[PDB]
RNA sequence: GUGGGAGAGGGUGGUGGAAUUCCCGGAGUAGCGGUGAAAUGCGCAGAUACCGGGAGGAACGCCGAUGGCGAAGGCAGCCACCUGGUCCACCCGUGACGCUGAGGCGCGAAAGCGUGGGGAGCAAACCGGAUUAGAUACCCGGGUAGUCCACGCCCUAAACGAUGCGCGCUAGGUCUCUGGGUCUCCUGGGGGCCGAAGCUAACGCGUUAAGCGCGCCGCCUGGGGAGUACGGCCGCAAGGC
């Protein structure tokens, strides 16, 4: 996008619970365009939310996405003919799509059996602060702030 | 561009040839040291010109001073 | 072990280092930091946040001696000079004043081959 | 001639403050320095930063400018003494005493040479560290000559307005420096910009001529060979003409 400013796509809310956060979800998860596959993961994961924690998961998926957003990131520069690691802040639309990409590159490296298994038990993980999306957020914000020498060539 | 205030129209009858006159050669000073130019005196080239040189005169006796400390930065 | 509670915190910055001197109101030292003092190493040194983490380390220095108010004397134009002084200006330590007083000669020697025309 | 003006014009003596370096004392600790990043280097025999004292060499910040002075080179803290050039008013005096100028003579940035001093900072050479494919460099740490002083040499230059000197004639507008005057303005000297006529191959110049004229000097005659060779004069030599 050199000419506009290239607004966003809005998406249609969720068949289920009304939510877009939920619909841009299940599109992080499709695949080679299967809509119905990736909607049957995610309720199907839905439903191991609950009989495992009493509690609507609407609210452990919003609060793991919580958990999961980045504040800083380090993006690079070329400064004085060296490449530097430079922090900045996130804007809340990229710690959106960070999170959410970071949920299924997660639920897919674990040693669950089938998909929706993975994850709930990836959403429900990261809920309460831990699991491999949480340390993506806890190692980038950790490569931010290390370089915090570079602050000052923001931009 | 020095529209706060010109020197010699904040000044009245002096004498610019006076050396020892430091109640009056201090207005020409800046908050350093530094001998201020045209824009704030406000004076001529040869009026620039002599007081220019009773105020080194000024410096040498110890009534003004060469330099200072700039406050506040 | 002194309590000296009242000083003079000079600050030496440069395009290379930045570097806090804290005094009594003789000018004698009591502590001191820099960029060095800290873990950077190289250029790292010249940085505006390794400025403000040397000068930190020295108001934490100076609480030691128990001083509450400093005068603050900055020399040298460079890189983490205003984020030193912004670094003491809510260190803890009051600073009743603010003064540069960095060195210009009239004139007097001849600079090197980098600093000449 | 008289009476006033302006100026980093020159020489000599004296002298003031800032900074660098070094030495001394005090306080204080693990680094400082430096670069694109580094390293050499410096620091536990205590550095860097910080206060007090002291020594020495060099250069004069602001003022300061599109400013001034000078024949050119060039001239900048201040005070004094010696000394050059110039400008204006007054119409006083001399009565064409003028202009130019081969040769001559004097001057002549820097660098360089001799003797003797001095030597803080900077720095050819040189010694290191980097970089690079190499790096006899650019960058970093050192450092000798030198840069400074007296005296004597050398005599060159993009020594430039790349525009010899003098005098007369030819629209103006504007900025500025320095005089004079009936001080809105008039008038003289100097420095800038734009432009009449005009000139120029063009660029541009244009009362500060590169316009229109007169006087005298210097100089050019296609590029390379070549500012070389030879001769001569000069020089301590480098080398110059
Ligand atoms: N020349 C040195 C300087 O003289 C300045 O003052 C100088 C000028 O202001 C002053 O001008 C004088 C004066 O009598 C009047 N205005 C007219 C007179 N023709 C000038 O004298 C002039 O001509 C004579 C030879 O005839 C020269 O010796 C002298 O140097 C020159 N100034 O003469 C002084 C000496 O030249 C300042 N004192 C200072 O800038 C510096 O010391
Ligand atoms: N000293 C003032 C000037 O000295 C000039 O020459 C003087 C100086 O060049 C020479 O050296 C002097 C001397 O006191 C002694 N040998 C050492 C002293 N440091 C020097 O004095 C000067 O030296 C330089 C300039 O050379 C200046 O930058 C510095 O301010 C000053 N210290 O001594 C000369 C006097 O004896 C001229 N006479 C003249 O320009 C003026 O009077
Ligand atoms: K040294
Ligand atoms: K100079
Ligand atoms: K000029
Ligand atoms: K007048
Ligand atoms: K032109
Ligand atoms: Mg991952
Ligand atoms: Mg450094
Ligand atoms: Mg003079
Ligand atoms: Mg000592
Ligand atoms: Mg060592
Ligand atoms: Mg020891
Ligand atoms: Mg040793
Ligand atoms: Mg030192
Ligand atoms: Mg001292
Ligand atoms: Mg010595
Ligand atoms: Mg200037
Ligand atoms: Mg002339
Ligand atoms: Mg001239
Ligand atoms: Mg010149
Ligand atoms: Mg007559
Ligand atoms: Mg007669
Ligand atoms: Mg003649
Ligand atoms: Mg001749
Ligand atoms: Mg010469
Ligand atoms: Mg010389
Ligand atoms: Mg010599
Ligand atoms: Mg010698
Ligand atoms: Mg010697
Ligand atoms: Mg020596
Ligand atoms: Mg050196
Ligand atoms: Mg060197
Ligand atoms: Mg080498
Ligand atoms: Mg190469
Ligand atoms: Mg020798
Ligand atoms: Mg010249
Ligand atoms: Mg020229
Ligand atoms: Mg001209
Ligand atoms: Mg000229
Ligand atoms: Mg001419
Ligand atoms: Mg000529
Ligand atoms: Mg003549
Ligand atoms: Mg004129
Ligand atoms: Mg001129
Ligand atoms: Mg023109
Ligand atoms: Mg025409
Ligand atoms: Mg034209
Ligand atoms: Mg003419
Ligand atoms: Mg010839
Ligand atoms: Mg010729
Ligand atoms: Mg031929
Ligand atoms: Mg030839
Ligand atoms: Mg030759
Ligand atoms: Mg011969
Ligand atoms: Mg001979
Ligand atoms: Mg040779
Ligand atoms: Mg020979």
């Amino acid at each position: 996008a050199r000419r506009r400013r290239a607004e966003v796509r809005q998406l249609q809310p969720d068949l289920v619970y009304g939510d877009v956060l939920v619909t841009a979800f299940i599109n992080k998860i499709m695949r080679d365009g299967k809509k119905n596959l990736a909607a049957r993961i995610f309720y199907d994961a839905c439903k191991i939310i609950q009989e495992k924690t009493g509690q609507e998961p609407l609210k452990v998926f919003k609060q793991a996405v919580e958990n999961v957003k980045p504040r800083m990131e380090v993006r690079s520069r070329r400064v004085g003919g060296a490449n530097y690691q430079v922090p900045m802040e996130v804007s809340p639309r990229r710690q959106q799509s960070l999170a959410l990409r970071w949920l299924v590159q997660a639920a897919n490296q674990r040693p669950e059996r089938r998909a929706a298994v993975r994850i709930a038990h990836e959403l429900m993980d990261a809920a309460e602060g831990k699991g491999g999306a949480v340390k993506k957020k806890e190692d980038v914000e950790r490569m931010a702030e290390a370089n915090r020498a570079y602050a000052h060539y923001r931009w | 561009p020095s529209r706060k205030a010109k020197v010699k129209a904040t000044l009245g009858e002096f004498d610019l040839r006076d050396y020892r006159n430091v109640e009056v050669l201090k207005r020409f000073l800046s908050e350093t040291g530094k001998i201020l130019p045209r824009r704030r005196t406000g004076l001529s080239a040869k009026e620039q010109r002599i007081l220019a040189k009773t105020i080194k005169r000024a410096r040498i006796l110890g009534l003004l001073p060469f330099t200072e400390k700039l406050v506040r930065k | 072990k002194r309590q000296v509670a009242s000083g003079r915190a000079y600050i030496h910055a440069s395009y290379n280092n930045t570097i806090v001197t804290i005094t009594d109101p003789d000018g004698n030292p009591i502590t001191w930091s820099s960029g060095g003092v800290i873990g950077y190493k190289g250029s790292r040194k010249g940085t505006p946040y390794a400025a403000q983490l040397a000068a930190l380390d020295a108001a934490k220095k100076a609480m030691a001696y128990g001083m509450q108010s400093v005068d603050v004397i900055v020399r040298g134009t460079g890189a983490g000079r205003e984020q030193a002084i912004r670094a003491l200006q809510a260190s803890g330590l009051q600073v009743k004043s603010i003064v540069d007083d960095t060195p210009v000669p009239h004139n007097g020697c001849r600079p090197k081959k980098k600093f000449r025309k």
